[PDB]
């Protein structure tokens, strides 16, 4: 299966530069052109440029030109994009996308990368605090109960929240982050489970804030009666 | 450059109805026997996926319920039966000339009958109290429509300005949303009062539903 | 058959296969009259008309054999036209693309016995020989060469 694994999130100070990696697998890497598309916070897509992995030749959008640099590494099948003189306008999500057509001039896109969130600000990175949303001691004697984790006061985006290392997926509702008045972000993630499992099944939320190297695992217990 | 005016900005269809997404190009992106036009689907929190290439061809794996048409400057993406998993944002893109440009995007949300929410309330974790702030969370689960009214009551006092709401995207299975209202207040101000209620008003409720707890009792 | 006939006849399969813009031959003719490409290949006459490459959708080569040689201007000064029997039309997106094939073609036109085969082979046998050599190259991934790009004139 064709896979475009991308680099991790980045926090960049204004005026500096960032370089994003994009590892490719599942196809002959040099056969297909590689592209990069930026999606702003308004979810509007803008094409940045293409690169021929075999020759290194790159073509760029005029708007981003003189700031974007497209390079590849033929040995490791990895595509690189470098954006210089960053400002707040460049704070967006950057995708590496594969061409799809071999040699036909179709120039569509078949596979988009995992995505890399780039936040540009002067603020320093701060990790979040994970607090359990304990299920109600009432709940229902045979019905459904609700529990979750509160992710509070972090910067910058994003944070990944999984339950039981990915085993629990049904009934999970990870809410979008909200910008708090303190300037920091805050997130709430919940999950609905049967009441007869609060003592038999262990529930753990796995929070990962890559920009601050914060990985926390918190067990969500019913509070002591 | 080429400006692509995608329409409509939002498209609300019922389950099994017809969804028609239009995309207009400011220049003819058709040259020779090649219609350089492509459609993508971006589900919430996911990278875009390829639906249609060359304005009519389905990508291997795309279900046959998606179709493409159009030539010259006006192109159309269609979904003959709209399914629950089809809630996403759809973008058009041209390969005629450089630079490639995309449409502003079309968000497809599917209509659904009224669904009342199941409400839950969570007292702040004692681990948070040591930090000096308390956060009370009220959860509204699996409801339609999206519009909901959540009011906070602290010892019968209606709060204001200390609550933030977050809403999930439409579920790919039940077509409902979920809402979380977070009441933020200091630990000192948290323990001056006892009763913490959450009054929810919705179309699916004949009367408002209130979920409350008393500080210290479990 | 002048240079413009030869160019437009060699660019025609490229435009039909959707690898260059509609007005592609007219661009390479414009650059042919600015920086011509007549090469007195040590034995035969060789010309390499190419272009910038923003209107090029994919790297491709179009080969044309001239039974009756046609005069092409050469960039090596010398207002003495070149009697050209082999034409190598090139279309590359970027400067990095064209430089790679240009050295590869330099090795093409310095191989007499290979080159001598081109003069007296059909459009099929020519494709089989250039394809096999493009395949053996470690570079040249991204250039397209199908059976419709060989034409005698
Ligand atoms: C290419 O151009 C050359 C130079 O003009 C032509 O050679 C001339 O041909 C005429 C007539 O045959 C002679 O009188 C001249 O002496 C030649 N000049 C030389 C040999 O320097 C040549 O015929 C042209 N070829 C074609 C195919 O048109």
């Amino acid at each position: 299966e064709v896979q475009l694994q991308q680099s991790g999130p980045e926090l960049v100070k204004p005026g500096a530069s960032v370089k994003i990696s994009c590892k490719a697998s599942g196809y002959t890497f040099t056969d297909y052109y590689m592209n990069w598309v930026k999606q702003s916070h308004g979810k509007s897509l803008e094409w940045i440029g293409d690169i021929n992995p075999n020759s290194g030749g790159s073509s760029y959008n005029q708007k981003f030109k003189a700031r974007a640099t497209l390079t590849v590494d033929k040995s490791s099948s990895t595509a690189y994009m470098e954006l210089r003189s960053l400002t707040s306008e460049d704070s967006a999500v950057y995708y590496c996308v594969k061409r799809g057509d071999f040699l036909r001039g179709y120039w569509y896109f078949d596979v988009w990368g995992t995505g890399t969130t780039v936040t540009v600000s002067s603020a320093s990175t701060k990790g979040p605090s994970v607090f359990p949303l304990a299920p109600s001691s009432k709940s229902t004697s045979g019905g459904t109960a609700a529990l979750g984790c509160l992710v509070k006061d972090y910067f910058p985006e994003p944070v990944t929240v999984s339950w039981n290392s990915g085993a629990l997926t049904s009934g999970v509702h990870t809410f979008p982050a909200v910008l708090q008045s303190s300037g920091l972000y805050s997130l709430s993630s919940v999950v609905t489970v049967p009441s007869s499992s609060l003592g038999t099944q262990t529930y753990i939320c796995n929070v990962n804030h890559k920009p601050s190297n914060t990985k926390v695992d918190k067990k969500v217990e019913p509070k002591s009666c | 450059d080429i400006v692509m005016t995608q329409s409509p900005a939002s498209l609300a269809v019922s389950l099994g109805q017809r969804a028609t997404i239009s995309c207009r190009a400011s220049k003819s992106v058709s040259t020779s026997g090649y219609n350089y036009m492509h459609w993508y689907q971006q589900k919430p929190g996911q990278p875009p996926k390829l639906l249609i290439y060359l304005a009519s061809n389905l990508e291997s794996g795309v279900p046959v319920r998606f179709s493409g048409s159009g030539s010259g400057t006006d192109f159309t993406l269609n979904i003959h039966p709209v399914e629950e998993e089809d809630v996403a944002t759809y973008y058009c893109q041209h390969s005629r000339e450089l630079p490639f440009t995309f449409g502003s995007g079309t968000k497809l949300e599917i209509k659904r009958t009224v669904a009342a929410p199941s409400v839950f309330i969570f007292p702040p974790s004692d681990e948070q109290l040591k930090s000096g702030t308390a956060s009370v969370v009220c959860l509204l689960n699996n409801f339609y429509p999206r519009e909901a009214k959540v009011q906070w009551k602290v010892d019968n006092a209606l709060q204001s300005g200390n609550s933030q709401e977050s809403v999930t995207e439409q579920d790919s299975k039940d077509s409902t949303y979920s809402l979380s209202s977070t009441l933020t207040l200091s630990k000192a101000d948290y323990e001056k009062h006892k009763v913490y209620a959450c009054e929810v008003t919705h179309q699916g409720l004949s009367s408002p539903v209130t979920k409350s707890f008393n500080r210290g009792e479990c | 058959v002048t240079q413009e006939d030869i160019i437009r006849a060699l660019a025609s399969p490229l435009i039909k296969d959707g690898m260059v813009d509609e007005d592609f031959a007219e661009y390479v003719i414009a650059r042919e009259n600015r920086s011509p490409t007549g090469l007195q290949a040590k034995g035969v006459g060789v010309a390499i008309p190419h272009t910038l490459g923003d209107y090029v959708r994919d790297n491709a080569i179009s080969v044309g054999i001239l039974d009756k040689p046609v005069n092409f201007s050469g960039w090596y000064q010398s207002p003495d036209p070149v009697p050209v029997r082999v034409v190598f039309m090139l279309a590359g997106r970027t400067w990095d693309d064209i430089v790679i094939v240009l050295k590869w073609i330099k090795d093409v036109i310095l191989d007499e016995e290979f080159m001598k085969r081109l003069l007296n082979m059909s459009d099929e046998e020519i494709y089989r020989q250039i394809y096999t050599r493009i395949s053996k190259a470690p570079n040249l991934s991204g250039i397209n060469f199908s059976r419709e790009y060989v034409r005698h004139l």
